[PDB]
């Protein structure tokens, strides 16, 4: 998910500008929904994740908001210690206490019924348990027992008319999330939420610790160490799901680190290229990142210098002219089905083969599969998700960085071979591969293009339409499941808040019993692909204006 | 009036509810969302809690089983019992509009029950308070706040240092999964904190 926040001093005929496309994948009917609430205090308009009481993304006619995904380390294992004898107690401040249990009787349609028990001690829901090391595993989370203050929180804040309020409320969210705000004076704030236990000294929160006891948190952290900024001296916010402030420590997520190749340097380069930003060029910023590669500016500097005394009839260099001449960006051809340059194949083929050579063969099998994605994935529907640097793709960006990374190398990744041998080894590997494909004449290679799919099934694997009703983009966008974008102030109306969001297919995903369609069931796809927007409406007289129906209930509780 | 819920859809069928009261807002919300989306909101309120295998069957058990172990029911339920009567509105409010419109559905279903429902086999039942929550519950706290390899990163570290021994092992497992690296791009510039 990513974000960008332009303030005062950054805005060009604005006072504030809020770009968001929270990422979650794509689904038919759409992830989220467009509600708009007038009333009880409430004055709103947006979209929000399965109609949930609290808009994720919106505003009030006074202040915006929108949200990233934290990534903080908020969870730790505890690993429970069992007697063989004495069964459903463990140990814990010297005592055998008694764990809490539940029986749970699972009805299968057409088929016999299943029962299981749930067991759970102080830490937490035991994951597993091991009754040779006589060890059960408990999940502990930081916002346990906090999950309905987090969605009040998330409602509440609707209401708020100044960053003040405003943290109030975020102080209250306790998932890791990242809150962005913006004002119609010009202001613009970033928080990073959520509860953070307050560790024993020695804790390393990367591997499980005892629960007998002595490892017990000590509490939570206070907000005033929650990462915030207002009003930053850049005169902008940007996010791809990226450290909040240096030396924060990301998830335990073996898959997941925060290093020196991160997606977001694509937002800031964008950003940091114009003095001032208009609300259009905000937009267009979404285009961009969506079609750029993010293995190009990492490893090219890499493929320059080992080719760099190679013969102009050496294949091996050929291959690194063409991403030389290359700006990242893909685009399809005519065709529908292919990119205009292969410079994807290339490095995708390329850092396979890197990976395999250097840290693939440094870890013991078969934690060595963990780090052998290039991080071009995707099958026929194309990737269920946003595309990222996969981490073995990060780990050997600081190798390529020798002495200038600041993580120590305790084992040489290329083995005592020079690098340029390396990566030449592997580039005659890539033209191998591409070559016997494509053929010879590199300039008439047409390399496939990844495609986008609009799932039936939700992201639990479950069905939440007919098979039927998936729907199909023929370009793969990196860009959110929705966009929305909040201007204030525009010098170019009279209107205070100016508001644009895109909901595919459609606001609705009825069908009556006869197959009919509703009006609004696909009314919005062809806008999202092509980069298009639809007005968000906030005031009555824009509401009745833009009126299509009306409909009036007479209820008491 | 206080009994009145107005409901205008613009020219996208966006509704926009006018009300004056928490609970008659709430209830005009959860009134649009049957209207608009109630096969994908049953699909996700089963996904939520663990009861896909009662409709759909066989191959949903293993889901079913791996959703109930991953969270405490009666927890949740404490601390909707502990909720003030006008954070309580919102989400009886919300259940309350989305079972107005499953009644009309499940009384004139010739025209009002979605497609799907008839595809599946089953219908819509009433939807209560801790119904609504679930829905945040599970697929926000346990899609994206939920993360967690520490099992699998010591299984890792046991093979480390099998192969480089015991400090050697470390110092890898510091070389590949890292706590902090200085030199990752931040959203806070340094000058700030
Ligand atoms: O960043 C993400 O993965 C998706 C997301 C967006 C906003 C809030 C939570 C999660
Ligand atoms: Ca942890």
């Amino acid at each position: 998910s990513n974000m960008w926040v332009i303030g005062k001093s950054k805005a060009q005929d604005a006072k504030a500008i809020m770009v968001n496309g929270p990422q979650f994948g794509w689904y038919a009917p759409a992830y989220t929904y467009g509600i708009g609430l007038h009333g009880a205090g409430y004055d709103v308009t947006g979209n929000t994740p399965f109609a949930y009481p609290g808009l994720v993304f919106g505003h009030n006619g006074v202040i915006s908001w929108g949200s990233t995904a934290g990534f903080g380390d908020d969870v730790d294992i505890f690993a429970e210690r069992l007697s063989a004898e004495k069964p459903g107690y463990y140990l814990h401040n010297g005592k055998w206490v008694k764990m809490l249990s539940r029986e749970e009787t699972i009805t299968v349609k057409n088929g016999q019924a299943e029962t299981f028990t749930v067991w759970r001690t102080v830490h937490g829901n035991i994951l597993q348990t091991d009754q040779t090391t006589q060890t059960a595993y408990a999940k502990s989370r930081a916002w346990d027992g906090k999950e309905v203050a987090s969605l009040l929180a998330w409602t509440h804040q609707m209401k708020a008319k100044n960053w003040q309020e405003w943290t109030q409320q975020a102080a209250k969210q306790a998932l890791t999330i990242n809150w962005y705000y913006a004002d119609v004076n010009g202001n613009i704030g970033y928080v990073h939420t959520g509860a953070y236990p307050d560790r024993q000294s020695g804790h390393d929160p990367r591997l499980p610790v005892p629960g007998t006891g002595k490892w017990d948190w000590k509490g939570l952290l206070p907000f005033e160490m929650n990462p915030k900024v207002y009003n930053p001296q850049s005169g902008y916010i940007a996010n791809w799901n990226n450290s909040p402030q240096k030396d924060y420590p990301a998830s335990d997520l073996f898959a997941f680190l925060w290093g020196g190749a991160d997606r977001v340097t694509e937002i800031d380069r964008l950003l940091e290229q114009k003095p001032r930003l208009t609300a259009d060029q905000a937009w267009d910023v979404i285009r961009q990142t969506s079609r750029q590669d993010l293995n190009l500016r990492l490893f090219l500097p890499t493929l320059q210098a080992a080719t760099s005394g190679l013969t102009q009839s050496d294949p091996r260099r050929q291959l690194v002219e063409t991403l030389t001449r290359w700006d990242g960006i893909n685009l399809l051809n005519d065709d529908g089905k292919t990119w205009q340059q292969p410079g994807s194949a290339i490095l995708n083929v390329w850092l396979t083969s890197m990976l395999k050579r250097t840290v693939v063969a440094a870890v013991p099998m078969p934690f060595d599969k963990w780090y052998s994605a290039s991080g071009y994935e995707t099958t026929q529907d194309g990737p269920t998700g946003s595309l990222n640097i996969s981490v073995g793709a990060k780990i050997l960006y600081e190798a390529v960085q020798g002495d200038k990374s600041p993580i120590p190398q305790a084992v040489d990744l290329f083995a005592g071979k020079p690098q340029q041998e390396v990566v030449l080894a592997a580039l005659e590997d890539t033209w191998e591969t591409l070559s016997k494909r494509y053929g010879n004449n590199v300039s008439n290679w047409k390399t496939p293009a990844m495609a986008l799919t609009f799932r039936a099934n939700n992201f639990f694997g479950v069905p939440q339409a007919a098979a039927e009703e998936t729907r199909h983009q023929a370009e793969y966008q990196n860009r959110g499941t929705e966009n929305d974008m909040i201007v204030f102030s525009p010098t170019t109306s009279d209107r205070p808040v100016l508001a644009w969001d895109v909901v595919a297919p459609g606001q609705s995903g009825f069908i009556a019993p006869d197959g009919t369609v509703d009006k609004h069931y696909e009314d919005q796809l062809k806008m999202y692909e092509n980069f298009g927007r639809k007005s968000l409406w906030l005031t009555k007289q824009d509401v009745e204006a833009h009126k299509e129906s009306q409909e009036v209930l007479h209820v008491q509780r | 009036s206080s009994s009145e819920i107005k409901i205008v859809r613009d020219e996208y069928g966006m509704p926009h509810i006018y009300a004056n009261d928490t609970w008659h807002l709430f209830y005009g919300y959860g009134y649009v969302v049957a209207q608009d989306r109630l096969f994908q909101m049953e699909m996700a309120r089963r996904s939520t809690q663990g009861t896909v295998a009662e409709v759909l069957g066989k191959d949903f058990v293993k889901f079913d089983k791996d959703i109930r172990r991953n969270y405490w029911p009666d927890a949740i339920r404490a601390q909707i019992a502990a909720l003030s009567p006008e954070d309580m509105s919102i989400l009886q409010g919300y259940a309350d509009g989305m079972n107005a419109w499953i009644d009309k559905v499940n009384t004139n279903p010739e025209t009002l029950l979605p497609k799907q429902f008839n595809t599946f086999g089953f219908t819509p039942k009433r939807w209560e308070p801790f119904d609504v929550a679930m829905i945040f519950v599970g697929t926000m706290a346990n899609r994206f706040s939920d993360s967690t390899s520490e099992i699998d990163n010591l299984a890792l570290l046991t093979a480390l240092k099998d192969k480089y021994g015991v400090s050697q092992g470390m110092a890898v497992f510091n070389q590949l999964k890292w706590l902090v690296n200085p030199s990752a791009p931040t959203t806070i510039a340094v000058q700030e904190s």
